[PDB]
């Protein structure tokens, strides 16, 4: 049933990170030459080029951020 | 043969990923 | 009087459960569900698109429960007024 | 989901007959079709038990 | 650590041997389900492990010691993507006095 | 070919495992993407077992609410144009057991059925950095809407 103001349309408004630091700190030798480090990301792989890495990062912003608008939008259809 | 689900104490898939998957995506990459 | 109460279609039970993140005790499980506006609205709207609703005490038939079924004989409270009382 | 669509899964709806088809597991429906999928899913439950 | 390097320098002159890379697999695997009996917790799912790799490993190693030595024998071997490379691995000195 | 199909076996399933609400980088989801696509492809530069493998591990892909994820739409589209019509998949049989694979590819697919009507006219963005895609409608530089 309908009830009045009661409805939707009517409402309205690590461990394991410790023991990689850890093991980072007590012990710079066992890091990588340069290549990667233990807490940050490492680096691109070797198959794609860093281009083709910023492109996709940014079609990937913008396909969330207009399929958040048209979903965000069309609720009152 | 049926894979049990992920535990609730694993870590986040971004350690995961700094740990092992620079191995992973060079490995993938280098046959792709 | 026997025969009176049998009926004579089948007759199901349907209960339905909210749960919030971090939630493992069944008392704060019918909790979060007697609370007005503390759930999503779509909650709601899957609630209304189920079936009308009828009085426990004018209903006809059956109602969930033996006790208050098949009577012939005629502020926000949230999803909480559904339990069947 | 935070796609406006919702995901299915189903416990203890398995028999001789295997499962049940108007709502199997792991299923992504609409919301325009979910109570009425709901209530045949129910329906055919009680049926099969 | 001199010992380490010294290690991680000859060991990848031979991994064209089969046996190297299954004997490094099967001893990573009893350091790191040793590591994750204790890491996380009884809770955790426990690494099923063969008894003999079990027992390659002694009992006496403390909870700390094991982290170091379990990276340390996770980074002993090269990148296996090197592998797959095959003018890399047919590229060691021994080789190279080979060819 | 076994060493790469092992590749995104551990990578495809490592991303499908991702708990609710969990912010991702997104350079290692740019990796993933670019990895996918390079993976389902059927005109000349097709690999039978890395193929089976990705459609395989990932079942929930589309189902863990992945950012972004619904670029790789219309691949995934192509690629099981292929692999449901076919009789007995003559070529992964030696590879996979055909009733899993199959399990899994009507997974996949009844997993994307709702998206054309909960999208509609919603313009899907193509990343067009060669020879890719496997469409032959001349009409790589225009967003492809779920109608079609």
């Amino acid at each position: 049933f309908l009830i009045s103001s009661w409805h939707r349309d009517t409402f309205g408004p690590d461990v394991l990170d410790k023991l990689l630091e850890n093991i980072g700190h007590t012990s710079p030798e066992c890091l990588l030459p340069s290549q990667l480090n233990l807490n940050e990301p490492s680096l691109t792989p070797c198959g794609m080029n860093y281009d083709q890495e910023k492109e996709i990062i940014e079609v990937i912003l913008r396909q969330n951020a207009q399929e958040d608008e048209y979903i965000q939008s069309h609720n009152f259809d | 043969e049926p894979r049990p689900l992920p535990a609730p104490r694993r870590p986040k898939v971004n350690s995961i990923l700094n740990l092992f998957g620079s191995w992973l995506f060079d490995a993938a990459f280098v046959h792709c | 009087g026997y025969l009176d109460l049998l009926p004579c279609r089948p007759f199901d039970t349907v209960f339905i459960f909210y749960m919030k993140p971090g939630q493992k005790t069944n008392q704060e499980i019918l909790k979060n569900v007697e609370s007005s506006r503390t759930v999503q609205p779509h909650f709601l709207e899957f609630l209304l698109s189920l079936g009308w609703s009828v009085d426990v005490g004018r209903h006809p038939g059956w109602t969930g429960h033996v006790s208050t079924s098949w009577s012939i004989n005629c502020e926000d409270i949230g999803a909480s007024i559904f339990n069947g009382q | 989901l935070n796609t406006g669509l919702f995901r299915i899964k189903i416990q203890g709806a398995t028999g001789k007959f295997n499962m049940v088809i108007p709502l199997v597991d792991g299923m992504i429906v609409s919301r325009r079709a979910l109570g009425f999928l709901v209530r045949q899913t129910v329906i055919n439950i009680c049926r099969r038990k | 650590p001199p010992y380490w390097k010294t290690a991680k320098e000859m060991v990848a002159n031979w991994r064209h041997h089969p046996a190297v890379v299954e004997q490094w697999s099967k001893v990573i695997c009893a350091l790191t389900s040793r590591l994750l009996r204790f890491t996380y917790g009884p809770s955790f799912p426990a690494f099923k492990v063969p008894d003999e790799d079990a027992s390659l490993i002694p009992p006496e190693m403390d909870n700390e010691c094991v982290a170091q030595t379990w990276f340390r024998f996770l980074h002993m071997l090269s990148n296996p993507v090197d592998l797959s490379n095959p003018a890399i691995i047919s590229s060691t000195p021994k080789f190279q006095e080979q060819f | 070919e076994a060493g790469r199909a092992e590749a995104c076996g551990t990578l495809c399933r490592i991303f499908c495992s991702k708990k609710t609400g969990e912010e991702i980088l997104p350079a290692y989801l740019s990796r993933f993407y670019m990895l996918l696509i390079q993976g389902l492809q059927i005109n000349d530069y097709v690999c039978h077992p890395v193929l089976a493998s990705v459609i395989l591990n990932s079942p929930p892909l589309f189902c863990c609410d992945l950012k972004g994820i619904d670029v790789v739409v219309p691949y995934f589209i192509s690629a099981l144009e292929t692999i449901l019509p076919d009789r007995e998949l003559s070529k992964f049989k030696s590879y996979v057991n055909p009733t899993e694979l199959r399990r899994s590819s009507i997974n996949i697919l009844l997993s994307l059925l709702p998206l054309p009507h909960h999208f509609g006219t919603v313009k899907s963005e193509v990343v067009l950095e060669g020879k890719f895609s496997n469409d032959d409608s001349s009409s790589y530089d225009k967003p492809i809407t779920f109608l079609s």
